[PDB]
């Protein structure tokens, strides 16, 4: 469903 | 279709940028140049000279509104000035030289309209085309980089969409336009791709 | 495509069925015989033209796929001592092609599949029959535009790949039929190592095939009454001298010769006509029959020359 | 004299390839152009029969690739259904952008191994219309007064197919943020419908 | 896409075993002789006309890519002053490699003594079975860009004949047409099949009395030499043949007269005449 990775900076 | 904008506040030289942003936005949604002029900043043969083309419209328009009014501005695709392939008219007749909000906001309130608008909606990718600005003006302006068209008259096939305005003002006349004269953009537009 | 068994009861007479004046029914048949022995003796087969492969051509209607499958019947038999039984492929390239690409790859996946798991079989022997040669050249580059091609001639060549990796075996029989010899494919008519003409089968042949067709009647009673034949040898023998006996024989003869050029398919279609047209009764029991075939031959030469 | 049509037919898994490389650039030039990264480290490829905004970042260039490959999957397992990018600010990461993407799969794609009539051409130029709309959509979008940072939701219906290092997370919603809805688009198969929510503006 | 090394011994040998009809031997010097001679100087190339492009064209396989090779040999072995050494390289149709390729020829090209060549097979066939457009124009734009370049041979090769477009030998300075290789070279061909039938006793022994070995001999027509006469017989009409059909031709007589798992080669040998006597009634 809701689901996250790592977004860089 | 036909959409009018509405706006609380009056304006002047709003009517400059409204035009010319509009302007640009519609030969983006017509494919006629690969991005947004306000993004096409990026690439500094046919692409800088249509660029450069197009950027002494610009100019010239900024030019005519500082001058005078506009009621109506017209812009073309293919055809001829007598008869487009399509065309957009964009009115300006509802406004006179007041406003302390930002020129910005309602640019994006009027665009958020034309999305609103809906128009643009044809999947038919149109092929690279013709393109010819055109607008009302004083009827001794001495305007030089225009050119009158004394003949003119508002073709009445093709119709794309005429953007129409609201500043909320009461009622003013038509007879402050009766002197007024379509001028035509001296150079047509060419929009490339590749 | 389909699918036969050698030799069935479909296949029997059907040899002798079709005749050829110089007997290069022959030369095709140990041609062939040795084209197999080839990869036996020890071969190497680049620096020498040579393959598997056979291409028959002239006048249509010609018997030539009859022709093709009598040919590998009587391989077959001969072959008993290299191969026990082996497959004949109809490959119908009017009912190969399809139209978007996954039926391209059902196409080749199936058929090329069976074909060549089948020539796996080292007791069987191989036989792949192309009725129409012009069906591969159905994309003969001519064309600025040769009706997209970026699916049809992948494929084709592929085919012809198919073919080389087919013909890499040693067991392999390719047989290719055209009734056309005007336009065929570059690369392929070049991949030729049979060019086999065929021509309008001349008296002898037509002497022997009224023979068979006669005695068919004969057997089948049609011709109710029997009677005695003859050979062209054995005309020739007695000199073709008029007997009351040989007679019938001379007729025969003078039937066939004055018969040239009509086709393998008209002459054994003759019969029908003969009885049909002219004696148009149950019973022909001589000499009215042959009168008849007469007037019959007659009638197919004015309307070759009646078809304008 | 003559021509013929011969059309090729559409697959699940070619829907995904393509709606999937439809989001990579989709995405790219949303977030080249409200200015979330840096824009004059990008460049333009042609694509679409068009031109479109491509980035160098290695880091989300991989990241977005694994995204893409990814959806391809849930495209062709249907698995997905929302696709959204919330865009926040830097520090205080308050949302000011959230660009909701809601999928429709073909779960009869099972059974659909036959192909359906549209063409290359239709779903070609029909992206090309959501690629000129969203592009469009930057002439109203309230501008970021600041610099902002932005992260990836999207729904899959299943908590089951869930590959390692993907994590559960929450809605985050907008307390004040108008919606506004784009053209629709489809495969027969896949559908995606779009709507950007964001920020209502403070002060008129 | 293969290399060679000039007159190293891969192919050494090739030159005088393509024997053709019409001194072409003593001629084709001629051409890079001459060529070389006016690529050193940079002469009045605007007014004088040369090019560096070998072609001929005809009946496919006929010694022609064969003696382009043998072409580099022999010309090494008489200029391998203005070359101590060089380089030839076959560029195939069958195709990147085309970029680092003539990236290669310019290294080739970086000395004074190596005396470049640039073998392509087929160069118009290019046209036959049609995205290798690139390759096209890549490798026409390197031709047309690495010509002045002095050590450089351009070592064009037809496999078409006179079907050729625009952008490759109408460019052409020189060029020759050859038919049907002679009486000699019909002979190596047979010769060729009968050493492949004398592998396993196919046609089954006498060692072939090769050209050059009838020479020595002085024609003592006996047991094998009868070869010659017959060779002549079969080649008496053998004056438009096809290779194809030339190799063709051995096979065609075995399936013939033959029938047999061998004969002795002599009746193998009427068998052929008598096959082409069918051949050339056509
Ligand atoms: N030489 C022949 N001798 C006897 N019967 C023949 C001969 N040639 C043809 N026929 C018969 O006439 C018919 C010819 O059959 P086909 O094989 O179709 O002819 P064809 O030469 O193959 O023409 P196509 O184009 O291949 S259908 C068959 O019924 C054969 O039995």
């Amino acid at each position: 469903k809701i689901l996250r990775l790592s977004g860089k900076p | 279709c036909m959409v009018p904008v509405v706006f609380p506040g009056p304006v002047q030289e709003g009517c400059c940028q409204f035009t010319c942003e509009l302007l640009k936005h519609i030969m983006y949604q017509r494919q006629q140049l690969p991005l947004p002029y306000e993004q096409l900043k990026h690439f500094y043969r046919k692409c800088q000279q249509a660029l450069a083309e197009l950027e002494s419209v610009l100019s010239h328009l900024e030019d005519f509104f500082a001058r005078t009014l506009v009621p109506r501005v017209l812009i073309l695709l293919g055809g001829n000035a007598l008869s487009p392939k399509e065309f957009y008219e964009l009115d300006l007749s509802l406004l006179a030289p007041d406003q302390s909000l930002s020129t910005a906001a309602c640019l994006r309130r009027l665009f958020r309209a034309i999305f609103m608008a809906d128009a643009f909606s044809e999947l038919q990718a149109p092929p690279l085309m013709g393109t010819v600005v055109m607008a009302q003006g004083h009827r001794n302006c001495g305007e030089d980089w225009f050119r009158p068209k004394l003949n003119y008259r508002v073709p009445s096939r093709g119709h794309k969409l005429t953007v129409t305005l609201s500043c909320g003002r009461p009622s003013i006349r038509t007879t402050a336009w009766e002197d007024y004269i379509w001028f035509q953009a001296p150079v047509t537009f060419k929009g490339f791709r590749e | 495509a389909n699918h036969w068994v050698l030799p069935a009861a479909e296949f029997h007479g059907l040899w002798d069925s079709l005749v050829y004046d110089v007997e290069v029914k022959s030369h095709l048949l140990d041609y062939v015989m040795t084209t197999l022995l080839f990869s036996d003796k020890n071969v190497n087969s680049n620096l020498i033209t040579w393959n598997r492969v056979v291409l028959l051509h002239g006048p249509p209607g010609t018997g030539k796929t009859s022709l093709c499958k009598a040919l590998a019947q009587k391989l077959t038999i001969r072959l008993s001592s290299r191969y026990r039984y082996g497959q004949l492929i109809e490959i119908n390239s009017h009912s190969l092609f399809s139209k978007w690409f996954s039926e391209s790859g059902k196409l080749v996946t199936k058929m090329f599949q069976k074909i060549q798991d089948l020539i796996d079989d080292k007791d069987a022997l191989v036989f792949v029959l192309i009725d129409q040669v012009e069906s591969l050249t159905a994309a003969r580059n001519a064309c600025r535009a040769g009706t997209e091609p970026s699916d049809a001639i992948r494929v084709v060549n592929a085919v012809l790949t198919q073919i080389d990796q087919i013909k890499r075996h040693s067991n392999v029989v390719i047989l290719t039929t055209s009734n056309i010899t005007e336009k065929i494919d570059v690369a392929f008519v070049d991949r030729a190592d049979i060019k086999q003409y065929i021509g309008p089968p001349s008296a002898a042949a037509i002497f022997k095939i009224y023979l068979s067709c006669l005695e068919e009647l004969m057997k089948c009673q049609i011709i109710y009454p029997r009677q005695q034949l003859l050979t062209l040898r054995e005309l020739e023998m007695i000199g073709f001298i008029e007997n009351n006996v040989s007679k019938l024989s001379l007729l025969l003869n003078d039937i066939s010769r004055k018969s040239e050029g009509l086709s393998g398919r008209v002459l054994r279609k003759l019969p029908f006509l003969a009885h049909a047209l002219y004696v148009q009764a149950p019973t022909v029991t001589i000499e009215g029959f042959l009168q008849a075939l007469s007037l019959a031959v007659d009638k197919q030469f004015e309307e070759r020359k009646k078809l304008a | 004299a003559l021509q013929l049509s011969r059309e090729q037919g559409i697959t699940l898994r070619g829907s995904a390839e393509i709606v999937a490389e439809f989001f990579s650039f989709g995405i790219n030039s949303i977030l080249y152009q409200r200015g979330i990264y840096p824009s004059e480290t990008f460049t333009r490829v042609q694509k679409y029969g068009l031109t479109l905004l491509v980035t160098t970042d290695l880091e989300l260039i991989k990241y977005l690739n694994n995204v893409v490959e990814q959806l391809k999957d849930w495209l062709y397992k249907c698995s997905v259904q929302k696709l959204v990018v919330v865009i926040s600010n830097i520090e205080s990461g308050e949302v000011l952008e959230r660009w909701q993407f809601d999928i429709e799969c073909d779960k009869t794609a099972k059974d659909d191994s036959a192909p359906r009539e549209k063409s290359q051409k239709a779903i070609q130029d029909e992206i090309r219309s959501v690629i000129r709309q969203i592009t469009a959509t930057v002439t109203f979008l309230p501008l970021l007064e600041v610099s902002c940072s932005f992260d990836l939701l999207i729904y899959t219906d299943k908590d089951l197919v869930v590959p390692e290092k993907w994590e559960e997370s929450g809605p985050q919603f907008i307390t004040n943020s108008e919606e506004v809805r784009l053209r629709s688009f489809t495969t027969t198969i896949h559908k995606v419908n779009s709507m950007v929510a964001y920020k209502i503006p403070v002060n008129d």
